[PDB]
């Protein structure tokens, strides 16, 4: 996608993540864990369901309209009722393939566009205590407990805390 | 002695392929279809009113043959004519058929009103072997086949006003005999003339002896026509012989209803969309099973599946193997 994000530097996706969209990985002191951010994954859910629904809503009922099945020959009038049904058809599937397309190609960027939000959210987050790896991960350079981590998934990290001891732990 | 934090997206293991501006196919977690492409087989009988035509064609119980009586005064949403159809009267053509089905099919209703037609001076209610009607001989219902009394047709001359306020629908007829002999036996004068007038139109139409091809006991034939009376308006019937008269009117409506050819079963379930093949859901924009439809119903397209991303893209770990 246009983000870059999805297929991009993020290798890949997590297929033990069930409970979520986009979240979080980490290795700590303490070992490693896993926790879907809500937030990220409401914002694109939320999209979905608005285009789905917008998509799938009822537009024509049609009652009394041409015939579009002969069973005799009769030339011109029979000639301009096929036309007028097969010209209508092939504009309506045409606007259905672009339909698609468009909604497709919007629906993969704006998930690539969530990834990279919720990855400058959490960058911005941290400050000057951590570092961009560049695969969708970030160094931190201090002691994160897990009640740390959880600081950071649920933005209450307060980055005063740590940045003195993270600032030594990356300048020398 | 640090910590890792890394970002990331879920994955599936069995991903959808679908269609975007750049690929024409591209794997992401889930996908939804936007192409109806089945049906049940059955036309269900809700909410529209379904009326199964059965052996009848919508003309023949305009007309009145007698296996279509039971049709007498109904009305329809959807008239719905099946293949086995068949005609069981005296042989007829309707120039312009086509347009007469269609304006019955549209107003939605054969409530037809009798009216005092006088017939001076020619006998009423003429039959044929071509159209049993019990053990005898009959005619279609809504006709009255006009002939000469004692040895005399004399000019036909009738009015009927409309004084409603709705418009009617009134079916006439010519009958076209097959050899000299039957005309002038019918209707003493050599050659009949019907003329069918309103105030701003009228039709006349010349019969024509000659053989047709026999159907069901007779080489001669019938046509059929129609004239619409508009409130205000006022019918006048003249005719020196071969006239098929009318015996009263259609009431007209304007409506939803339609017509539709199909040997779908008509079975108890409720369904918005109706296409010959049967009912289809409506919950998608799409659909590919009929171009022929009744009702809120998906538009038909060429397609047989269009597939919707309903899911980020799908990027599953490396395989080792
Ligand atoms: C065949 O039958 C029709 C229907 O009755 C006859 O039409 C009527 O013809 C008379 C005159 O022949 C018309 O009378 C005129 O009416 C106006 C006012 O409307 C009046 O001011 C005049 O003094 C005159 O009497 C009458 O309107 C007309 N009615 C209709 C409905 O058209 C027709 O004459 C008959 N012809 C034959 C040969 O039998
Ligand atoms: C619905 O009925 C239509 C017409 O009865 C079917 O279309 C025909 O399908 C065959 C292939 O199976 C084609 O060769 C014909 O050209 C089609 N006929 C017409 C008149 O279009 C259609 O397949 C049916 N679809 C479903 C889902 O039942
Ligand atoms: C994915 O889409 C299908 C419809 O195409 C739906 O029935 C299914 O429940 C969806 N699954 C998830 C996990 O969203
Ligand atoms: C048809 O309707 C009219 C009045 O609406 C009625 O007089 C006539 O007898 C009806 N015929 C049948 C067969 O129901």
């Amino acid at each position: 996608g246009l983000f870059g994000a999805i297929a991009g530097f993020i290798e890949n996706g997590w297929e033990g993540m069930i409970d979520g969209w986009y979240g979080f990985r980490h290795q700590n002191s303490e070992g490693t864990g896993q926790a879907a951010d809500l937030k990220s994954t409401q914002a694109a859910i939320d999209q979905i369901n608005g285009k789905l629904n917008r998509v799938i809503e009822k537009t024509n009922e049609k009652f009394h309209q041409i015939e579009k099945e002969f069973s005799e020959v009769e030339g011109r009038i029979q000639d301009l009722e096929k036309y007028v049904e097969d010209t209508k058809i092939d504009l309506w599937s045409y606007n259905a393939e672009l339909l698609v397309a468009l909604e497709n190609q919007h629906t993969i960027d704006l998930t690539d566009s969530e990834m990279n939000k919720l990855f400058e959210k959490t960058g911005r987050q941290l400050r000057e205590n951590a570092e961009d790896m560049g695969n969708g991960c970030f160094k931190i350079y201090h002691k994160c407990d897990n009640a740390c981590i959880e600081s950071i998934r649920n933005g209450t990290y307060d980055h005063d805390v740590y940045r003195d001891e993270a600032l030594n732990n990356r300048f020398q | 002695p640090g910590a890792t934090l890394c970002l990331g997206h879920h994955a599936v293991p069995n991903g959808t392929l679908v269609k975007t501006i750049t690929d024409d196919q591209i794997e992401v977690t889930n996908a939804t279809e936007l192409v109806q492409s089945s049906s049940t087989g059955k036309i269900c009988n809700n909410p529209h009113r379904i009326l199964d035509g059965i052996d009848c064609t919508l003309i023949d119980a305009l007309l009145g043959d007698p296996h279509c009586d039971v049709f007498q005064n109904e009305t329809w949403d959807l008239f719905v004519e099946r293949s086995k159809a068949f005609s069981n009267c005296y042989p007829y053509d309707v120039p312009d058929y086509a347009s007469l089905r269609s304006l019955v099919a549209s107003s939605g209703t054969l409530e037809f009103i009798t009216e005092g037609f006088t017939w001076t001076g020619v006998t009423q209610n003429g039959g044929s072997n071509a159209c049993k009607r019990g053990p005898g001989s009959g005619f279609f219902s809504r006709l009255n086949w006009l002939t000469k009394s004692g040895s005399t047709y004399p000019v036909l001359n009738v009015t009927m006003p409309n004084n409603d306020n709705f418009d009617k629908l009134y079916i006439w007829g010519v009958h076209h005999p097959s050899t000299n002999q039957e005309q002038t036996s019918l209707y003493v004068q050599a050659s009949g003339r019907v003329t069918v007038s309103t105030r701003r139109s009228q039709q006349t139409i010349i019969p024509n002896i000659g053989s047709r091809p026999w159907v069901r006991m007779t080489s001669a034939r019938i046509s059929i026509y129609w004239t619409i009376v508009k409130p205000g308006d006022v019918l006048v019937i003249n005719s020196n012989g071969n006239l098929i008269a009318p015996r009263g009117y259609f009431k007209m409506r304007t409506g939803k209803s339609s017509i539709m050819r199909s040997d779908a079963p008509i079975d108890t379930c409720i369904s918005e969309c109706i296409t010959p093949n049967g009912s289809i859901p409506n919950d998608k924009p799409f659909q590919n099973v009929n171009k022929i439809t009744y009702g809120a119903c998906p538009k038909y397209v060429k397609q047989n599946t269009l597939k919707l991303a309903t899911g980020m893209r799908n990027v599953p770990e490396k395989q080792t193997r």
